[PDB]
Parts: structure tokens; C-alpha cells; sequence
């Protein structure tokens, strides 16, 4: 028995050394981009890459039933895992290949205007500024379709042979399919009552759904009531949504759409972006601010070596950087955070999102290597959530100085403020679970590669009540036109996190003794609280996530019923103001027929 | 004359903490005045005797106990630790009487490329009892059968390196560690 306690011992000293050679070199490259460093991000990797699959071989031979210690036998079943190269020599490379094709012409997808061809525009900033801002239906109608004609369509192909090579990896590693390979996450085979099966988060999310849609059924007959005056003549007061109005370039969120979409816009906005400016903040500013945020509920400050090796601003006088915001535990202690930090409240909530991280990564620490990550793929950006949400209390920004004192929080501006949570919280809800149910029967094999597009939009009107403007044939991609589908990134997390980022709100702010509604708690002074949420910052990937969120929320699954308490004024607001309009959407109408 | 305590703790070059020297005061007064009055130690932790009471007292001989560990390693020279440096590398006794003092050196033991000169032990049948020394490169075998001299599956070699980074946490940082013992001719 105790052959395998050594075993781990020398991984966890040896994994270490060459995780911080790939973590550190992965530094390198997202902040001074050179095909220098190119090579050093990967070569630095490959040495990391080929030390665990000698490892995961080494300790699968290892009998997993004959370990007694409980932190000895979670340890092995995290190297236990085949991993990927069980595939052929030749296929392995080749599928490598359109990962990289894939994850290229997403980013380096450019398309020009027919009016103006000189003018040429990418992903970002091009064409989503247009789709977050424009209000020209033909406008928002050539971006959303130039996107996943032009720059989509090169993704079929390569999407096609990325299914049936990724299966394949799936089917050899005793799985059912690539779907099922990313449902092993919540997976659980240990304590009596904490199990949980790789089907059962399937019907998880489905059940958990049902007590979703009434809510969703009336923020989209609010939202479609006020886009009808947006686009007049463009939208069916029973039909479903245009893709291409959304807000954004899918359909994601429906944040944009708060210019179009808010009650009572004759008072004034939340946005405190402008008094940061007049204050003379910086980069320095915001997350100086954001460190006293975590340390007035008793958790430790930013090491010295964060704010020496951190890049809080853009680089500028000389560099190249990947300005997306992300939050890097490089091991060794090193906490550092790569993000493009500008003077807007929106970056200042993303540094108590990206911080919030860290201090995640800081508290399981003391794990070990094995263990060192979250409970499960959603438990971490729930923690980034729950930062931000204590942080955009107006008692949080008056507290603060950004707002003034006398700054009169009416029952309106409570439903301004649920309302635009609402289009970037509860708005994503449908969208998430109906990619992710495509994907995951696209991998079952439900859906054939000769009608991957008609049972796309046929779900798309169905599931998030949203219609295509133009029809599409088996030649597009749209999937594949979110980042997430085109660069093999599971999405089911993104739903699951926000059900996990309310249970948390409910539970700390009951044990911060809030008094209020759910959405005017701030957790600031808390320090009561904040030991509460290091008892499972601590766990880490140690118990299942079964129990670490059991020790915080007290509950063995996911639980809808604190999102809805969030969103209570909003919804019994929203089922008034749908007294007169149709709630429901028809999966027949279409802006062409 | 003086004793000369330069020659371990302004010594150029420390060892690794599996291989720790060890080297005896005779007769000679001790200069603990420098020692206090200096902010330059993160430690400074002593066990068995105070701090201020050794400057007018004898001892029968002083020893000094000179190695480097991690950040995190230097809570484990205490008496009653179980970590991989306390029961491998270095253990107290219990009845240990003197003072550990401990300093970053992160400016002088850390390379841009990692210094893997420090080594330390992570595998050994049984611990190391209080003062013990163990420098044995022999394979170390966990379960079955030995290993002929050679490593391989369930043969792994006992010792491994630190290799400390600049950017390194605070917790991974290369700590100089000097134990004082003291024996019950060398007074204050
Ligand atoms: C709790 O956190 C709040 C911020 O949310 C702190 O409130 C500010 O504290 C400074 C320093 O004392 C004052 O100058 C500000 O006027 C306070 N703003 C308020 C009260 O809105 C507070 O200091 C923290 N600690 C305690 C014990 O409340
Ligand atoms: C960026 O990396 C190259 C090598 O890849 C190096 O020569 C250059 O000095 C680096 N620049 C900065 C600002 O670090
Ligand atoms: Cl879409
Ligand atoms: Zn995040």
C-alpha cells in the first residue's frame, strides 16, 4: 500500500518542477508575443505533456480498489485517466492540427464590407462592436451573416473531422462519446450519498431548467416588446427573436440590449465609469481597491510578488499581448493576472472576477498537486461571480467614493439594476444549455453531419425562442462560430456556475446576517463569512464537489430556487408588464418564409 | 579571542539540507550582540533557552547547524515536526536548547534558470532520529524486490533538487537556516 505513497511523492516533486516551466513560459508568450516564445510555450509544454502520460501510465498499474487512505485514492484516479494519446501516431497529429486551424481562422477571420471593401474587420473589435451597438437590421443582418458565411463555413469541414476524431479518443478511454468524455467532470464514484453519475447531469440540467423558463418566458416577451420599437416591421409579436438583434454576435448575452430594453431610463444610470475617470484612477487603482475588498473579510492580500509580476495594464512602449482577461496560477506561489485593465466599471468588476480566482487558487494551495484545482469545471467562475456581485451594490460603490452619497436608490432603479442582470445572468440560461444539448447529441450521434444545421435552428426557437435571419443550409457552422465550439471548450460549465454563483450569494449573505434583498447584499466587513467561504476555498479537488458544496450552501446538488429569489422583484415586475403581451414565442415564424 | 560565528553565517557557500555541516565552538567568548541587534533574520526562533538570558551564561560548546530549505521547509526545524525535511533531511530533539535563525537569499541562492545545487531527501525507510545525517545516494526501494543499483518502476532515486526562481512565492523562496545548539567554555 504504501508503494503508491511514494509514487505520488515523487510526482507532486516532479509535476511541480515542469508545471512551472510550461506555467512560467505560458507567461511568456501571452505577454510578449514572439516566435521565439512560441517554441518555448510549446517545447517547455511538450516536456510537461510527455511527464504525465508517463505518469498516468505508470500509475494506472497501480489496482485503484486496494488504496484505504481517502486523499491517496482521490490522488490516483486524477492520473488514472487515459488522457489522449490513445489515439494512432498519424490521427493523433492530424486532429491536433484542426484544433490549431480551427482555433486560427476563428481569430484571424476577417470579413470586408460588400459596400466598402477596403474595409475589412475582424471578430474583435470589428464586428462585435457592430453587433453590440448598431441598430441598422441590415447592418446587424450582414455582420451576424458574414460571420458564419465567410468565416464559419471554413469551420464546417474542419468541425466534421473534429467529431469523428475526438470520438474516437472517447470511444477508447471506456466512454460513450466525446460528450460523455466532458460529462465525466461532475462525475463521483466514493462516499455513500455523494456519488453522481455521468447521465445524471443530464437530467440535472434538464430538471433544473423547468424553473427557469417561467422567468425566461417573461423577460423574452419584455424584451421582444421593446425591440419591437427598436426594429419595427422586423419582429412578430408571437415569433421568435432575430439571432442577429441579440447584442452581441451569437445571441449570448442580452447585456447591449439594456439601451433598448430598460424600465425606467429617465433615471440616472449606474454605469460609474465616468467618476473613476475624474479621480485619476489607474491600473494600480483598481486592483489596489480590489485587495482591500478581500482583505476586509479576512483573507490575505496580494503577494508582493503579484503586484511586481502581474501585467494589470497594456504593455504598450514595445510588446504584443493577448489583452483577454485571465487569472494564472503558475505554481511555485507565483499569482499573477494578465489583463488589459481600462478605467471602466466593467474592469473593475473584472478585477474582482480575475482576483477572485486567485484567492481560490491561493487557499487550496496546501493541497497537493493532483488536487490543486476547483471542485469541478463550474466551481471557479463561480467564485469570480459572487466577488463581483457584493461589488456592484450601489452600498459597494458609495462605500466605495465612486458613487455619491446621496444617491437616491428608489424601488425603479432596483428593477433597472435586476433587469440588466437579468440579460447577462438569466438571459444566457437558455442559450447555454441549447448549444451544449446540440453538441452533446452531435457527439451521441443523434443528429447526422447531412442535417447538423436544421436541427441547430430547430432548437434555437424552441429551447431560447430565437430565429434565424436568413436561412441555412449543411455548408454553415454556426456552432462553431462561438469560441467555445471551435476552440474544444465545454460549455455546460457556464450553466451550471450560475446556479453555484446564487447558492453562494444566499449562503454567505445569511451568514454575513444580510437583512435586504438578495441583490443589496454587499459581504464587505464580512469576515464572519469569509471563513465560511475559506473552509471551501481550502477543499480544493480533494472531496467530491458534492461535499465542498455541501460544507458552504449545505445541499449534495445544484438547487434553482436562490436565482429566482434574486430575480423575485424583477419577475412578478416582469409578469405585470406581460399582462397585455403575449408571453411565449411560436417555433414557426421567420423573418423571410 | 572571539568566537568566530562569520565563518557560517557570512559563509559564502551553504549546503544542502540532507547534506548539513556541522562545526563545533570551543574556547572562546560569544558575540550574540550582533545577532540581536540586527533585523537582518526572518526568523529568529530559539527553543530551550531565551533570547536574552544566553548573553551572560557558559556552555560546555556550542554547535552550528548550517543548510538551506524552501520558505515553507523552515516551519519544520522545530522539535516535534513530521514534515519531508524533519523526517528525512534534519530532526530536532525534543530537548532541544538553542535558537534557529533563518534569512531570505532568494538575491543570491535563486538563478534566472532555477538553482538545482540544493538538494534535499524525500525517500527513506524510517525517519531520521534528532541530529542524524544521512548523505546515501543508495536506491531507494518502496515495495518488492531491490532495484541491482538500477531506477526504474518502484525504484526511485532518494534524493531530489529545490531548484529555487527568481519569481518564486514567498513560500518557495531559498531560505539560509543556521541552528545553534547549545551542550551543557563558551560564555558572553
Ligand atoms: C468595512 O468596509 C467598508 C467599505 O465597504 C469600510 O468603510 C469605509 O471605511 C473608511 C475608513 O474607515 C471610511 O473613511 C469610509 O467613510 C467608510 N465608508 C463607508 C462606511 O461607507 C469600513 O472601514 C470597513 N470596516 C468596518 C469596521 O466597517
Ligand atoms: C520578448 O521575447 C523575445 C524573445 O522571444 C526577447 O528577445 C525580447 O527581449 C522580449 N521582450 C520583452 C519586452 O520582454
Ligand atoms: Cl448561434
Ligand atoms: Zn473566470
Amino acid at each position: 500500500e504504501e508503494n503508491a505513497k511514494t509514487f505520488l511523492n515523487n510526482f507532486n516533486q516532479e509535476a511541480e518542477d515542469l508545471s512551472y516551466q510550461s506555467s512560467l513560459a505560458s507567461w511568456n508568450y501571452n505577454t510578449n508575443i514572439t516566435e521565439e516564445n512560441v517554441q518555448n510555450m510549446n517545447n517547455a509544454g511538450d516536456k510537461w505533456s510527455a511527464f504525465l502520460k508517463e505518469q498516468s501510465k505508470t500509475a494506472q498499474s497501480f489496482s485503484l480498489q486496494e488504496i484505504q487512505t481517502p486523499i491517496i485514492k482521490r490522488q490516483l484516479q486524477a492520473l488514472q485517466q487515459n488522457g489522449s494519446s490513445v489515439l494512432s501516431e498519424d490521427k493523433s497529429k492530424r486532429l491536433n492540427t484542426i484544433l490549431n486551424t480551427m482555433s486560427t481562422i476563428y481569430s484571424t477571420g476577417k470579413v470586408c464590407n460588400p459596400d466598402n471593401p477596403q474595409e475589412c474587420l475582424l471578430l474583435e473589435p470589428g464586428l462585435n462592436e457592430i453587433m453590440a451597438n448598431s441598430l441598422d437590421y441590415n447592418e446587424r443582418l450582414w455582420a451576424w451573416e458574414s460571420w458564419r458565411s465567410e468565416v464559419g463555413k471554413q469551420l464546417r469541414p474542419l468541425y466534421e473531422e473534429y467529431v469523428v476524431l475526438k470520438n474516437e479518443m472517447a470511444r477508447a478511454n471506456h466512454y460513450e462519446d466525446y460528450g460523455d468524455y466532458w460529462r465525466g467532470d461532475y462525475e463521483v464514484n466514493g462516499v455513500d450519498g455523494y456519488d453522481y453519475s455521468r447521465g445524471q447531469l443530464i437530467e440535472d440540467v434538464e430538471h433544473t431548467f423547468e424553473e427557469i423558463k417561467p422567468l425566461y418566458e417573461h423577460l423574452h416577451a419584455y424584451v421582444r416588446a421593446k425591440l419591437m420599437n427598436a426594429y419595427p416591421s422586423y419582429i412578430s409579436p408571437i415569433g421568435c427573436l432575430p439571432a442577429h438583434l441579440l447584442g452581441d454576435m451569437w445571441g449570448r448575452f442580452w447585456t447591449n440590449l439594456y439601451s433598448l430594453t430598460v424600465p425606467f431610463g429617465q433615471k440616472p444610470n449606474i454605469d460609474v465609469t465616468d467618476a473613476m475617470v475624474d479621480q485619476a484612477w489607474d491600473a494600480q487603482r483598481i486592483f489596489k481597491e480590489a485587495e482591500k475588498f478581500f482583505v476586509s473579510v479576512g483573507l490575505p492580500h496580494m503577494t508582493q510578488g503579484f503586484w511586481a509580476n502581474s501585467m494589470l495594464t497594456e504593455p504598450a512602449d514595445g510588446r504584443k499581448v493577448v489583452c483577454h482577461p485571465t487569472a494564472w496560477d503558475l505554481g511555485h506561489g507565483d499569482f499573477r493576472i494578465k489583463m488589459c485593465t481600462k478605467v471602466t466599471m466593467d474592469d473593475f468588476l473584472t478585477a474582482h472576477h480575475e482576483m477572485g480566482h486567485i484567492q481560490y487558487d491561493m487557499a487550496y494551495a496546501a493541497q497537493p498537486f493532483l488536487l490543486r484545482n476547483g471542485a469541478n469545471e463550474g466551481f471557479h467562475e463561480a467564485v469570480g461571480e459572487i466577488m463581483s456581485l457584493s461589488a456592484a451594490t450601489p452600498k459597494h460603490l458609495k462605500s466605495i467614493g465612486l458613487l455619491s452619497p446621496d444617491f437616491q436608490e428608489d424601488n425603479e432603479t432596483e428593477i433597472n439594476f435586476l433587469l440588466k442582470q437579468a440579460l447577462t445572468i438569466v438571459g444566457t440560461l437558455p442559450f447555454t444549455y441549447m448549444l451544449e444539448k446540440w453538441r452533446w447529441m452531435v457527439f451521441k450521434g443523434e443528429i447526422p453531419k447531412d442535417q447538423w444545421m436544421k436541427k441547430w435552428w430547430e432548437m434555437k426557437r424552441e429551447i431560447v425562442g430565437v430565429v434565424e435571419p436568413v436561412p441555412h443550409d449543411e455548408t454553415y457552422c454556426d456552432p462553431a462560430s462561438l469560441f467555445h465550439v471551435s476552440n474544444d471548450y465545454s460549455f455546460i460549465r457556464y450553466y451550471t456556475r450560475t446556479l453555484y454563483q446564487f447558492q453562494f450569494q444566499e449562503a454567505l449573505c445569511q451568514a454575513a446576517k444580510h437583512e435586504g434583498p438578495l441583490h443589496k447584499c454587499d459581504i464587505s466587513n464580512s469576515t464572519e463569512a469569509g471563513q465560511k467561504l475559506f473552509n471551501m476555498l481550502r477543499l480544493g479537488k480533494s472531496e467530491p464537489w458534492t461535499l465542498a458544496l455541501e460544507n458552504v450552501v449545505g445541499a449534495k446538488n445544484m438547487n434553482v430556487r436562490p436565482l429566482l429569489n434574486y430575480f423575485e422583484p424583477l419577475f412578478t415586475w416582469l409578469k405585470d408588464q406581460n399582462k397585455n403581451s403575449f408571453v411565449g414565442w411560436s417555433t414557426d415564424w421567420s423573418p423571410y418564409a | 579571542n572571539l568566537c568566530p560565528f562569520g565563518e557560517v553565517f557570512n559563509a559564502t557557500k551553504f549546503p544542502s539540507v540532507y547534506a548539513w555541516e556541522r562545526k563545533k565552538i570551543s574556547n572562546c567568548v560569544a558575540d550574540y550582540s550582533v545577532l540581536y541587534n540586527s533585523t537582518f533574520f526572518s526568523t529568529f526562533k530559539c527553543y530551550g533557552v531565551s533570547a536574552t538570558k544566553l548573553n551572560d551564561l557558559c556552555f560546555s560548546n556550542v554547535y552550528a547547524d548550517s543548510f538551506v530549505v524552501k520558505g515553507d521547509d523552515v516551519r519544520q526545524i522545530a522539535p516535534g515536526q513530521t514534515g519531508v525535511i524533519a523526517d528525512y533531511n534534519y530532526k530536532l530533539p525534543d530537548d532541544f536548547m538553542g535558537c534557529v535563525l533563518a534569512w531570505n537569499t532568494r538575491n543570491i541562492d535563486a538563478t534566472s534558470t532555477g538553482n538545482y545545487n540544493y538538494k534535499y531527501r524525500l525517500f527513506r525507510k524510517a525517519n531520521l532520529k534528532p541530529f542524524e545525517r544521512d548523505i546515501s545516494t543508495e536506491i531507494y526501494q518502496a515495495g518488492s524486490k531491490p532495484c541491482n543499483g538500477q531506477t526504474g518502476l518502484n525504484c526511485y532515486y532518494p534524493l531530489y533538487r529545490y531548484g529555487f526562481y527568481p519569481t518564486d512565492g514567498v513560500g518557495y523562496q531559498p531560505y539560509r537556516v543556521v541552528v545553534l545548539s547549545f551542550e551543557l567554555t563558551v560564555c558572553g
